[PDB]
């Protein structure tokens, strides 16, 4: 019931659900059971999550490398420029070391700052996401995964989250000979919800994402003036219920 | 330029014109059914009339103003060229 | 020149240009090549050769195949006619590849496949079937938190670089709090993401949905973790 | 050499700009997948492009 | 030092303002996304009326 909910969200309607309860059920499983090949196969995929890991790591033996630097002193280490040398020419090579080893910490923190921004707007990303594809069904193209979205479901990752996302896809399409609207008694009719097609021969009405001909009749359409506005309009029988 | 140096775009000007001028073909043709799937044609009036029903006004007042509607727009589409080339600090941004 | 003027310089005051004290004579003076050597390989798995480009130069200084583009000189590449979808982005829409023995070729690269709908004001395409597609999508949301001790690394043990370092003003400070600050952002972006329910909500013990199969999605009772096994391949692939 | 590393750190902070350059550029305009085609008769209902 | 210093400075405006770009670039592809391979319900946002 919930299912055929959605696909009613999606302007189809329910009994196509009810017709092709099976089908859709196979075709769900089938598609969710390649999800872990899909995955292993390439290991390129995650790789953006492993991407931040790395980057951290980096940083941080850079920030280790700049301990073992002279920079310009005698020496990198401290404690041989305490023994070997006297307080007066000590005091420049301390001062010259301190400055060196604080601007590689400030340098440190502002790329930490820049990432740390980065990540708060992809975790701002990922809350909306959350909100709008997973409790609840969104119209938004393209926003939640490709087609017409159905639904989704969140799993966890080590720093992350992953999103699967359930879509409509259509197929299989054919091509019919239309007309905006169908004169039968001077006045003009127009289709209340759907489309009219012809097969060369007869006139139906169908519902525009799934192909389903039916009769035209009082109850699908409704009046509108003459048959005179209209460019395009072709002549019909508008079939009446009301035959006691 | 002492050390320094410009590199070139992978993308030239050609394709993203291309790429453009793609995008435009497949919405005239086949309106929005392009994005979620394979492009399906329909006529362009007929369009026009689901998107005038997408925001809550019936087909029929599309279908009885249709010469206006054509005009106003061509009118619209005609004054974008003169607006845009009368104030110079309109592409500022770029 | 006017008469009295020796050299000429340039927008941003470099010398461009120069008169011969001997004859009265004007030269240019333009700056000898350089430029940036890259190489192209097709990975040591698969082969050993390679390509090299050096960046914006004329291919008549770098003195086999030998190729001019607007990205620079190429050597070692053989270039084609035909068009195929990127592999190796050099610049300027020319991709290479290793294709068929076997070499490294450069191309232009292919947009896509051309199409052509069928327009017309009186036909319409509609769909008689529909598939059911599952995609998947991966964002990250926090980051490692750390923590700096700034004497400890400055100065390591010794007092006199302390007492050094504290003539430098509060500049230990300043580092400490954004630290702690960005620590407390990262909390607050997890929190922000998972903690969005008020209940834990638990399937019923019968798990029967009409024929739907969630049994990959599920947390499984075996495993201690009690991970799903999409999870658990998530967390062993990291 | 004797201050340090500093110009690996620029180079790849540089070349980490250059190609996210590309990806953002790539990000808008490539999202068909097949270059359609406008028909030869430009008539779509009085509607000029 | 004078010159590094230089070249440190530039190399952070260059990151503060290729974020920027990127965020604006974000923003242009989801509008592609949602105005022109679609109809929009969100006011303002394809537009005002
Ligand atoms: C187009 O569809 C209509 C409706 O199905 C077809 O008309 C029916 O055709 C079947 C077999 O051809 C007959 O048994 C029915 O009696 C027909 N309907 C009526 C009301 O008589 C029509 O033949 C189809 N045309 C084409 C070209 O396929
Ligand atoms: C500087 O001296 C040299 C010779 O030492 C001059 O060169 C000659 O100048 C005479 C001037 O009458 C010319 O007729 C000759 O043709 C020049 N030699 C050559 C090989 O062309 C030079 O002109 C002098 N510079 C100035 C500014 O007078
Ligand atoms: C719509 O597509 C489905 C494919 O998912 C078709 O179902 C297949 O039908 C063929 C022959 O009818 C069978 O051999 C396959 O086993 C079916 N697949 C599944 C998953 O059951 C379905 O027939 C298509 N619709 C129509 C009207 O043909
Ligand atoms: C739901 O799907 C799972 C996974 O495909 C099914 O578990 C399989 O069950 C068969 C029984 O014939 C075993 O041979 C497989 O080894 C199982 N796979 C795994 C990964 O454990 C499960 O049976 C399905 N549920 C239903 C009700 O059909
Ligand atoms: C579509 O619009 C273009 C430009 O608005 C029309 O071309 C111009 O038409 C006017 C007459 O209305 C001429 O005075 C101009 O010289 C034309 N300019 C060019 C560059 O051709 C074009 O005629 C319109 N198409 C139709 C079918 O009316
Ligand atoms: C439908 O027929 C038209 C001819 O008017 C043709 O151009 C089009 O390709 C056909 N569509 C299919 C799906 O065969
Ligand atoms: C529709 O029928 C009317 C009256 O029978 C006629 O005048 C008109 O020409 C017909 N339309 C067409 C397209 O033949
Ligand atoms: C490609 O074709 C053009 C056509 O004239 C020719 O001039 C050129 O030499 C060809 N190059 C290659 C690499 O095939
Ligand atoms: C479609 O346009 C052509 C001109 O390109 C015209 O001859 C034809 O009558 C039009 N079709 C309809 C149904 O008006």
């Amino acid at each position: 019931m919930q299912m055929a909910y959605r696909f009613n969200g999606i302007g189809v309607t329910q009994n196509v659900l009810y017709e092709n309860q099976k089908l859709i059920a196979n075709q769900f499983n089938s598609a969710i059971g390649k999800i872990q090949d899909s995955l292993s196969s390439t290991p390129s995929a995650l790789g953006k999550l492993q991407n931040v890991v790395n980057h951290n790591a980096q940083a941080l033996n850079t920030l280790v490398k700049q301990l073992s630097s002279n920079f310009g002193a005698i020496s990198s280490v401290l404690n041989d420029i305490l023994s070997r040398l006297d307080p007066p020419e000590a005091e420049v090579q301390i001062d010259r070391l301190i400055t060196g080893r604080l601007q590689s910490l400030q340098t440190y923190v502002t790329q930490q700052l820049i990432r740390a921004a980065e990540i708060r707007a992809s975790a701002n990303l990922a809350a909306t996401k959350m909100s709008e594809c997973v409790l609840g069904q969104s119209k938004r193209v393209d926003f939640c995964g490709k087609g017409y979205h159905l639904m989704s479901f969140p799993q966890s990752a080590p720093h992350g989250v992953v999103f699967l996302h359930v879509t409509y896809v259509p197929a299989q399409e054919k091509n019919f000979t239309t007309a905006p609207a169908i004169c039968h008694d001077g006045k003009a009719h127009f289709p209340r919800e759907g489309v009219f097609v012809s097969n060369g021969t007869h006139w139906f009405v169908t519902q525009r994402n799934f192909y389903e001909p039916q009769i035209i009749t009082t109850d699908n359409t409704f009046v509108s003036g003459n048959c005179d506005v209209v460019i395009g309009i072709v002549n019909n029988t508008v079939y009446d219920p009301l035959q006691p | 330029f002492n050390g320094l140096t410009v590199l070139p775009p992978l993308l030239t000007d050609e394709m993203i014109a291309q790429y453009t001028s793609a995008l435009l073909a497949g919405t005239i043709t086949s309106g929005w059914t392009f994005g979620a799937g394979p492009a399906l044609q329909i006529p362009f009036p007929m369009q026009m009339a689901y998107r005038f029903n997408g925001i809550g006004v019936t087909q029929n007042v599309l279908y009885e103003n249709q010469k206006l509607i054509a005009n106003q727009f061509n009118s619209a589409i005609g004054k974008i060229q003169d607006s845009l080339s009368s104030t110079p600090s309109a592409l500022g941004k770029l | 020149f006017l008469p009295f003027q020796q050299f000429g310089r340039d927008i941003a005051d470099t010398t461009d240009a120069v008169r011969d004290p001997q004859t009265l004579e004007i030269l240019d003076i333009t700056p000898c090549s350089f430029g940036g050597v890259s190489v192209i390989t097709p990975g040591t798995n698969t082969s050993n050769q390679v390509a090299v480009l050096y960046q914006g130069v004329n291919c008549t200084e770098v003195p086999s195949n030998v190729f001019q583009t607007r990205a620079g000189c190429l050597i070692g590449a053989e270039y084609v006619n035909n068009s195929y979808e990127c592999d190796i982005p050099i610049g300027a829409g020319i991709c290479a590849s290793y294709q068929t023995s076997q070499s490294i070729i450069a191309y232009k690269m292919h947009l896509g496949a051309e199409n052509s709908v069928a327009y017309s004001n009186n036909s319409i395409a509609i769909p008689t079937n529909f598939t059911i597609s599952v995609t998947t999508e991966i964002l990250p949301v926090s980051m490692t938190k750390t923590s700096v001790d700034c004497t400890m690394y400055i100065c390591g043990d010794s007092t006199e670089c302390s007492n050094l370092l504290l003539q430098y003003g509060s500049f230990c400070t300043q580092l400490k709090r954004a630290l702690t600050g960005i620590a407390v952002e990262q909390d607050k972006n997890t929190q922000e993401v998972f903690a969005q329910v008020k209940q834990i909500y638990k399937t019923p013990p019968i798990k029967y949905f009409g024929g739907f199969n969630f049994s990959q999605i599920l947390p499984d009772p075996s495993k201690p973790s009690k991970r799903s096994p999409i999870e658990d391949l998530l967390f062993n692939k990291v």
